[PDB]
């Protein structure tokens, strides 16, 4: 066992102008294998990732969306803002998608790009997390 | 007596093609016999002798073997059928390769190979052993 969790880069295509309160707008594709006893945990890298948040960057940098992940509708998971975890060990590997935290107004940009890692999560609260698979990156296309 | 002892040439694997080996043990033999007595004990098809579709630990991963073997001879076995190769030699061994051909997933497959090669109380005489030993071999994928 092992547990390495594949991801590919998605590009979706809706404005942060809609997304008014927790809503999935991009779907990660996340395929975790071998991980039949290990909680696949996902997590933004520094860049996009601060303080237990995860937000969008432009492509030229302006402006931050905080957003949450969520497996949109494929098992339980432990969500967080900061660090994405399943709590039911087992194999998985379905699209996560992408929800916002409060919303953000929007101002008008152009493109956002967020470099998720992947691995797996131990304990809580604790960062404990540890790279076992590849580093997506989700590109957000807005207006 | 008996004596029959299994080896792994991996424990495992992932994307098992066909025609590639799981097990290998050692089977032994006393005097002048035909048949080298092995058996597997999972799931075989009838009176399959020589290839039978084996089945995980947990039943839900199916694992086909060719371990018949090219020369075996369907003469009975113990346990869950067999075959029996020329049993001229004192000790042989005997491969299962298996046909599985595309990936399986994460499981357990245990099998229980083993063999005696003699004859129980028939006409051969030799020394009287009733009794075949079975084998234990894992394949955990992991």
């Amino acid at each position: 066992e092992e547990c390495q969790v594949r991801v590919g880069d998605l590009t979706v295509a809706k404005t942060r102008g809609q997304l008014t309160d927790a809503a999935p707008i991009g779907p990660v594709t996340v395929q975790a294998l071998g991980c039949n006893a290990r909680q696949v945990a996902l997590k933004a890298d520094t860049d996009n990732f601060e303080q237990g948040k995860f937000f969008l960057i432009s492509d030229n940098n302006r402006d931050k969306l905080y957003v949450n992940i969520r497996p949109m509708d494929n098992s339980a998971w432990t969500t967080d803002n900061g660090v994405f975890y399943k709590n039911d060990v087992g194999s998985w590997g379905g699209t996560i998608g992408i929800y916002v935290d409060g919303q953000q107004t929007n101002t008008p940009p152009g493109n956002y790009t967020l470099t998720l890692t992947g691995g797996y999560w131990a304990k809580d609260n604790k960062q404990g997390f540890t790279p076992s698979g590849t580093t997506g990156t989700t590109k957000l296309t807005v207006t | 007596s008996a004596e029959l002892h299994l080896e792994s040439r991996g424990g495992s694997g992932t994307q098992l093609r066909d025609g590639a080996k799981v097990a290998t043990g050692r089977i032994i033999c006393r005097e002048a016999h035909t048949g080298f007595h092995v058996w597997m004990n999972e799931r075989q098809v009838d009176g399959r002798a020589e290839r039978y579709v084996v089945q995980s630990k947990d039943g839900r991963h199916e694992l086909r073997v060719r371990t018949g073997g090219d020369g075996w001879s369907p003469v009975k076995g113990e346990g869950g059928k067999g075959v029996s190769r020329p049993g001229q030699e004192e000790q042989v061994f005997f491969d299962v390769m298996a046909d599985g051909n595309q990936d399986i997933a994460p499981g357990e497959y245990r099998f229980s190979v083993g063999g005696a090669c003699v004859v129980p109380q028939e006409d051969n005489k030799q020394g009287f052993t009733p009794s075949g030993t079975t084998g234990t071999t894992k394949l955990t994928v992991t």
